[PDB]
């Protein structure tokens, strides 16, 4: 007899809309969460973005990547996702609806990927996905999650199918082995996803788990397969949760080589699969690189490490100066140069013992004290190689300065194994 | 002449009236359905546990005038471990069944308690064997069988798991229906797919199994179809409450405590903590305290009012 209901709960607060309140590093990636459709929520300054571009030297430092691919012998395919607000702006509100300039963010996503198009890449055009409105029959397939940032399965497929019209059209293409695939519903995943919880802690609010379709791709006498000859590169958006290169297996109807792993960012996966011995034992016919506008394509120091380790480092290679040496806490010499080092034509490898070692902090003396501090960062969501690989500096006059000496920093405490050479860059040849 | 037992049954049921000293009198004087009559005794009072040695006594006396003891025999010898025993009863219960003196129900529900795992070590794969002969006769043992392959995939995978619920639904059970349900929702032998488990548990409830109401709650409490769904989620929990399943209660208590989607509503959360106190758990007087704790006294009144006013249902 007695009437019970229940009511959906919780608008974001007024109080999200304060960009004071996003104060650590982690709060500004969500600058600032504006309420849409159910429980949409959108990020305005990387979801609303108009503007994809970088500066003259990401340019150039890309340009140049493209090319010393293309002499090791690989062709990058460039997967560079479009935005959140670019593809699913119909759930926004009306007011926010009509103020994000679809159609000039639209042109410059375009105009991005024509640059990238200009230099060499491979570029599948994903802008046909922006403005998803889905059919009746997938009304809840939505590109992206609705809290979280990364795309759902659905989102990956859709663009595994056109990645796979490129690679089709590829003359690299031609010689790869053809293989069949299935792909199948496996299972279900719960997404508490990470703008839902923001807005929840800074609402002091709840939200529910939304919940998604998992899939799963296998392979269909002597059929068993080879190696890859396609690598995939990249980050979360391609690990197993969403099934990205099963999707490009299925689609390519090839093997896929996945090496991206969760917090690699822009050059976490590529850092580390460059340095291994797969890619130099047996370097892809294509490479699939996998980002999105939210990194920065201007950081040298990710360029130095690419370049110097699309050379290969300094094996197999004669050494200018070499150190074997156990650091201890504090600053540790390890190399003082006669000798005319020009820092153009130079290049430093540094391999720790120990695996675990993820920060290589160093110092480059140069002629009258100038000197290049250098941190260098691996990320810590993956088993790395312990290993350091970088170009010295080109940008300004340091090309020509002349290299004196190098010195590491220690330990907090203990001491650690290390051997560095210094080495000149060949031109990314075997 | 379904005399002694009757009366039992009536003295107990309601005791506005020595029952005990009744059952020895007619055992004492002789009269054949005395054991009969002490074991029910044992069951309604819930000692039945205790007097094993003495049920099996009785149906060993009484097999071959009463069949439903070939259930009784057979839950003694699950309980206690005895394969030897269990071998021997279920030797004579194939005979019987053989004979055409027992029928291919008794022999399902015989086949239920061997793979009931609250009595011990199951024989699952004797139960199937028993099941698998009787179900051309007895075709509400297809679902049987479609629940043990369920309970114990050993003996069967998801098409033969299907054959059996389709040879049932022809017979169109609602219990094969709920299975189907249940199937789609827990993703055990199947990935789960929460469209088809909201059809065949909406077929299921529309039949008579309030158990479909309590997955229904629950389905669109945790919007595994994509959104949850509040007031759908209220209603077929509260139906399932109003029906006799008493987690549901509790459920209802979280659904208006936990936010996730759904506004909270401490008041009516407290009516619902206190339902579900009739079968308690510390969890649930945890829950109630804290929420008690939460209210005003006029809150904690209004609360009392729907309270009371929910407790009257006739149900009945
Ligand atoms: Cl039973
Ligand atoms: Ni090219
Ligand atoms: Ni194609
Ligand atoms: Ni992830
Ligand atoms: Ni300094
Ligand atoms: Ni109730
Ligand atoms: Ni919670």
């Amino acid at each position: 007899a007695p009437t019970f209901s229940a009511e959906p709960c919780c608008q974001l607060c007024p109080e999200a809309h304060d960009a004071s309140r996003y104060t650590t590093r982690y709060q500004q990636n969500f600058t600032t969460l504006v309420q849409a459709q159910g429980d949409w929520l959108f990020r305005t300054r990387e979801d609303l973005r108009t503007e994809f571009n970088t500066t003259p030297a990401g340019y150039k430092r890309l340009q140049q990547v493209h090319d010393a691919f293309k002499k090791r012998g690989v062709e990058l395919v460039v997967v560079y996702q479009p935005t959140r607000g670019l593809v699913n702006r119909n759930m926004l509100n009306p007011a926010e609806k009509a103020a994000f300039d679809y159609q000039k963010a639209l042109g410059n996503y375009q105009a991005m990927l024509k640059r990238f198009a200009s230099m060499g890449y491979n570029v599948p055009d994903l802008s046909p996905l922006t403005n998803e409105q889905l059919a009746a029959a997938d009304q809840g397939k939505d590109f992206y999650f609705r809290g979280d940032q990364h795309w759902t399965p659905y989102g990956a497929e859709r663009a595994a199918k056109i990645v796979a019209d490129t690679v089709h059209k590829m003359p690299a293409f031609e010689g790869i082995p053809r293989k069949e695939f299935e792909t199948r519903k496996s299972g279900r995943m719960g997404k508490t996803g990470t703008l839902h919880n923001v807005a929840g802690q800074l609402c002091g609010t709840s939200y529910a788990v939304q919940y998604m379709d998992q899939f799963a791709t296998e392979p269909k006498l002597f059929g068993d397969s080879g190696n890859a000859q396609i690598t995939l590169v990249g980050t979360s958006h391609s690990g197993k949760n969403y099934n990205f290169s099963g999707f490009l297996e299925q689609y390519i109807g090839a093997d896929v080589l996945n090496v991206a792993f969760p917090g690699g960012g822009l050059e976490g996966s590529m850092i580390q699969y460059l340095g291994s011995e797969e890619f130099q034992k047996n370097p892809p016919k294509i490479l699939i690189w996998e980002f999105s506008p939210l990194y920065r394509l201007d950081q040298e120091t990710i360029w130095r490490q690419i370049l110097g380790l699309l050379d290969d480092g300094c094996d197999d290679r004669p050494a200018l100066m070499s150190a074997s040496t156990t650091l201890k806490p504090g600053k540790n010499e390890l190399m003082v140069n006669i000798k005319d080092l020009i820092n153009r034509n130079l290049q430093m490898d540094v391999k720790f013992e120990d695996p675990s070692v993820k920060v290589l902090q160093a110092t480059l003396w140069y002629l009258n004290g100038r000197h290049e501090d250098i941190k260098l960062e691996k990320p810590e969501t993956s088993d790395t190689d312990g290993r350091f690989v970088f170009q010295m500096r080109e940008d300004e006059d340091w090309a020509s300065q002349r290299l004196l000496a190098f010195e590491v920093q220690g330990p907090e405490s203990g001491t650690q194994k290390v051997e560095a050479k210094l080495c000149k860059r060949n031109n990314f040849a075997v | 002449s379904n005399t002694l037992i009757p009366l039992a049954m009536l003295y107990l049921s309601y005791p506005q009236s020595n029952a005990q000293q009744q059952i020895d009198q007619w055992r004492a004087a002789g009269n054949p359905e005395a054991g009969l009559a002490q074991v029910l005794l044992y069951r309604t009072q819930g000692t039945y546990d205790q007097h094993l040695g003495e049920v099996e006594k009785i149906c060993k006396a009484a097999l071959n005038t009463t069949d439903i003891c070939y259930v009784e025999l057979a839950t003694v010898y699950q309980k206690r471990g005895q394969a030897d025993q269990q071998a021997a009863l279920l030797g004579q219960l194939k005979s019987a069944y053989a004979r055409g003196a027992v029928p291919a129900t008794r022999v399902d529900s015989v086949a239920r308690v061997l793979a009931d795992r609250s009595l011990g070590q199951t024989d699952e794969k004797t139960a199937k064997e028993l099941l698998e002969q009787v179900a051309p006769a007895n075709p509400a043992s297809w679902v049987s069988l479609a629940q043990l392959v369920y309970d114990f995939p050993e003996l069967g995978d998801t098409d033969q798991l299907m054959a059996y619920i389709d040879k049932g639904r022809e017979a169109e059970q609602p219990r094969a229906e709920l299975l189907l349900g249940r199937l789609y929702y827990e993703g055990k032998t199947l990935p789960a797919d929460a469209q088809k488990a909201e059809q065949h548990l909406q077929a299921a409830a529309e039949a008579g199994e309030i158990s479909a109401h309590y997955y229904l709650g629950q389905l669109y409490r945790r919007g595994y179809l994509g959104n949850v769904e509040p007031q759908k989620a209220v209603d077929h929990l509260l139906a399932a409450a109003r029906g006799g399943q008493n987690s549901a209660d509790y459920a209802l208590a979280q659904l208006f405590s936990e936010g996730h989607g759904i506004r909270p509503q401490p008041g009516n959360a407290w009516v619902f903590a206190q339902l579900s106190q009739a079968n308690p758990t510390p969890q649930s007087a945890e829950l109630l305290q804290q929420l008690d704790q939460q209210l005003t006294p006029d809150q904690r009144n209004q609360a009392q009012q729907l309270l009371d006013q929910e407790k009257r249902a006739r149900g009945s």
